[PDB]
């Protein structure tokens, strides 16, 4: 299947409680593999997946140096953004950035990403052509002109088309026993009476990887989109994910309802019914 | 692996 | 400008009384990132609780997994207590083994 690598930066100011905290985490697909935290006793980029541990000391030194430099520059960026919005020194603010590459089964670049948000609001994004930016407002226009003068887009294009996909390909091979292994959901339907007239049918998917999954209820083969309660896909803690979908059915009519499950780990899609 | 250290916003 | 947390409390494996398991409290969809999350056993704060590294979704909201080892019984009650700037008072969500 297709794959992605993403890094997530978060910088958080906290006036009166020290300098802004800087966090970086890296993912391949839905597997976290590195973390950096400027609040740590000895800040270093650290492994969070077994297949990255084999990288040598020059790898960990480079990622740590970049992240320590980022701690300083994202603190300056937070000061800059505060001024762009005429904001006081007393409030706490958040700067977030996420970037990375998507590749297809041949490992070729499908598209690159770099976008930033300030206090949860989209701020600036590298366009899909990897050559220009979309600035959300007149503050982000200042950043855009800075980055244009520094030739930033050309640096991003070179990373996203080059080292990003090269490192992702290496990670996929080093971690192929997990990163390239799709674990199918274990599925079942439970039944929960509400009253004499109604009951809940809940269709469960457990233990699956990656997190992408489709869970739907049909009644007489018609999708019950508006009437299905879908919880957010949630982590189990063992790399796998869980999800369920629920519908309220008239008592006695349970057999008109079917649960349909799609996942990359499944040879063929699944149709499930309440067993009784 | 990370892109090189960022320049300021 | 602020987003209130979604909360799910659940176990890693299907719960069977007397069998060791993991109790999970998954907080997501919230902004800003400061959050207080406690796991409760019959109303008391469980001491040893770990959590995942702070990350965020495509819509910029943050998510965290808090988890501890536990052994469910028939009588014991478990819950997750969450405090966030969006919450006038902490929010308690009880563990229901059917959800």
């Amino acid at each position: 299947g297709s794959h992605s690598m993403r890094y997530f930066y978060t910088a958080m100011s906290r006036p009166g409680r020290g300098e802004p905290r800087f966090i970086a985490v890296g993912y391949v697909d839905d597997t976290q593999f590195v973390r950096f935290d400027s609040d740590a006793a000895s800040p270093r980029m650290a492994p969070r997946a077994p297949w990255i541990e084999q990288e040598g000391p020059e790898y960990w030194d480079r990622e740590t140096q970049i992240s320590k430099t980022n701690t300083q520059t994202y603190r300056e960026s937070l000061r800059n953004l505060r001024g762009y919005y005429n904001q006081s020194e007393a409030g706490s603010h958040t700067l977030q950035r996420m970037y990375g590459c998507d590749v297809g089964p041949d490992g070729r670049l499908l598209r690159g990403h770099d976008q930033s948000a300030y206090d949860g609001k989209d701020y600036i994004a590298l366009n899909e052509d990897l050559s220009s930016w979309t600035a959300a407002d007149t503050a982000a226009q200042i950043t855009q002109r800075k980055w244009e003068a520094a030739r930033e887009a050309e640096q991003w294009r070179a990373y996203l088309e080059g080292l990003c996909v090269e490192w992702l390909r290496r990670y996929l091979e080093n971690g192929k026993e997990t990163l390239q292994r799709a674990d199918p959901p274990k599925t079942h339907v439970t039944h929960h009476p509400i009253s004499d007239h109604e009951a809940t049918l809940r269709c469960w998917a457990l233990g699956f990887y990656p997190a992408e999954i489709t869970l739907t209820w049909q009644r007489d083969g018609e999708d019950q989109t508006q009437d299905t309660e879908l919880v957010e896909t949630r982590p189990a803690g063992d790399r796998t994910f869980q999800k369920w979908a629920a519908v309220v059915v008239p008592s006695g009519e349970e057999q008109r309802y079917t649960c349909h499950v799609q996942h990359e780990g499944l040879p063929k899609p699944l149709t499930l019914r309440w067993g009784g | 692996a990370l892109i090189g250290a960022s320049i300021c916003f | 400008i602020q987003r209130t947390p979604k909360i799910q409390v659940y176990s890693r494996h299907p719960a069977e009384n007397g069998k060791s398991n993991f109790l999970n409290c998954y907080v997501s969809g919230f902004h800003p990132s400061d959050i207080e999350v406690d796991l409760l056993k019959n109303g008391e704060r469980i001491e040893k609780v770990e959590h995942s590294d702070l990350s965020f979704s495509k819509d910029w909201s943050f998510y965290l997994l808090y988890y501890t080892e536990f052994t469910p019984t028939e009588k014991d009650e478990y819950a997750c207590r969450v405090n966030h700037v969006t919450l006038s008072q902490p929010k308690i969500v009880k563990w229901d083994r059917d959800m």
